[PDB]
């Protein structure tokens, strides 16, 4: 199971 | 057992999953989740936020030192 890309334009 | 979240997490749009929805929690930045036990091999914690249980990734929260 695979883990989210954290949003770029959040980060 | 408690995890900060530093991003919001809508599993519906942004989950890899295609079971994301119905096994992984929704929340957005700031929510405050129960963990019990460690992170597994897929690198989620089993979680609880707001009456419900579910799957939660270690890379959007951040546990409370």
């Amino acid at each position: 199971r695979k883990l989210p890309e954290i949003p770029k334009n959040k980060k | 057992r408690y995890f900060v979240a530093m991003f919001d997490y809508d599993p519906s749009t942004m989950s890899p999953n295609p079971d994301g929805c119905d096994e992984e929690l929704p929340f957005q930045e700031g929510d405050t989740i129960k963990v019990f036990g460690d992170k597994d091999a897929d690198g989620f914690y089993w979680g609880e936020l707001r009456g419900r249980r579910g799957y939660v990734p270690h890379n959007m929260v951040s546990e409370v030192e």
